[PDB]
């Protein structure tokens, strides 16, 4: 009875004269192409993580600037809208709209939760504001 | 043997529930075991004229 | 219109209700994990198409 | 064999009483949601989507 | 809105009435050709075997229908039970035979 786990952690009758099984009726709205539809319908939604930090305190993601993440997010979405459709352009642009949105800011790897870049990570910069002072025995 | 832990046995004037837990844990009690069922979700999907 | 029948039973066990506020916070949560981050919208709109 | 409760089909004895303990009766696990019609022969069970080789259940 | 219950320790099962009571499987009733398409296969397993031995009795209004015919000699034993039932679990949501 013991349950797996999904991830890792710390470690006389005769027949009755109703019953048949015949098959005679057949929907028309089409159980299989409606379950297909559901199930591509029923996923949940990305996660969204970069500009959260790891165990060790380091922000995830890359280190790209926000807008540019915003624009290549949407870019990235139409390439894919395009490919679902199955066309060469996608018909439904979420890039170079008609509205201006060059304030639009996308979360991205490049700030940490204090409000600073990190171009040295949280953990480096706390090790070597540590080194800093250490000190040796005399002799 | 510290008896304030062991309080529904040794001390005989004591509700069989009463427990001081705030200030020290009791090793001995009183511990209610279930046995459940859950059940799927069925249905039975009928239609309507 | 669904019909689930059943017999008299008292240890069945079946959590599934919550409060409005709860739904809200999840709803809230959700809003947030967006972020203007278009490739989360995309597979929605379009499965739900 | 059949249940009249649900009104599925079944086959072994079993295996009736397996199914009727989804509805509460005893006798004497796998299964999220079962579900069933009234016009057609068609049952949809609907099974975690970790487990391996599934026999056709959603 | 037809439901049915199933029964339960020997009692026997119930029908809804349209006004809200719940009958037994016995006597006469009336049903709408369109009620009975919409639930063929559900109905056929709670019904059939009462119609067949028990005492039931269905008057499945459908105000035109065709027909076909078939003729027995009156001096042999005759039952209509294998034509009646292989239209009764035909009948289908969408079609019915003659
Ligand atoms: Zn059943």
């Amino acid at each position: 009875k013991r349950i797996p786990r999904k991830t890792k952690g710390k470690s006389p009758a005769t027949a009755e004269p109703g019953t048949s099984n015949c098959e005679h009726y057949k929907a028309r709205p089409g159980i299989a192409s409606v379950q297909k539809a559901t199930e591509s319908a029923e996923l949940p939604m990305k996660n969204n993580d970069e500009g959260t930090p790891d165990k060790r305190g380091n922000t995830k993601g890359a280190l790209v600037n926000e807008h540019v993440e915003a624009r290549d997010e949407a870019d990235d979405a139409t390439k894919k809208q395009a490919k679902d459709t199955e066309k060469a352009k996608a018909q439904v642009t979420y890039s170079d709209t008609g509205i201006n949105n060059a304030n639009e800011l996308s979360r991205s790897g490049n700030v940490d939760n204090e409000g600073g870049s990190n171009q040295k990570p949280m953990s480096t910069r706390i090790a070597e504001a540590t080194s800093a002072i250490v000190s040796k025995h005399p002799a | 043997i510290p008896v304030e832990r062991y309080n529904i046995l040794t001390n005989p004037d004591a509700p069989p529930t009463q427990i001081q837990l705030p200030e020290v844990v009791d090793l001995y009690n009183v511990v209610t075991r279930y046995a459940y069922e859950t059940p799927p979700i069925t249905a039975v999907v009928m239609g309507v004229p | 219109t669904v019909t689930s029948p059943y017999a008299p039973s008292v240890n069945r066990l079946m959590p599934y209700r919550i409060s409005n506020a709860e739904r809200q916070i999840s709803q809230i949560i959700r809003v947030m994990n967006i972020g203007n981050n278009a490739t989360v919208i995309q597979p929605v709109l379009q499965d739900i198409s | 064999y059949q249940c009249h409760v649900c009104s599925a089909v079944l086959f072994s004895p079993l295996d009736l009483d397996a199914h009727v303990a989804s509805h509460g009766l005893h006798g004497n696990q796998r299964h999220i949601t079962e579900f069933i019609s009234s016009w057609q022969n068609h049952p949809i069970v609907q099974v975690s989507a970790d487990v391996e080789n599934r026999k056709t259940a959603q | 809105d037809c439901r049915i219950s199933f029964g339960m320790n020997g009692a026997a099962p119930m029908i809804r009435d349209e006004t809200g009571m719940m009958v037994p499987f016995e006597g006469n009733w009336i049903f709408p050709l369109a009620l009975w398409q919409m639930n063929t296969r559900y109905f056929n397993q709670q019904f059939d075997a009462w119609i067949k031995t028990g005492e039931l009795r269905i008057r499945i209004e459908m105000g035109a229908y065709p027909y076909m015919l078939h003729y027995y000699d009156p001096r042999q034993y005759a039952n209509a039970w294998n034509l009646t039932s292989a239209w009764l679990e035909e009948i289908t949501p969408t079609s019915i035979p003659s």
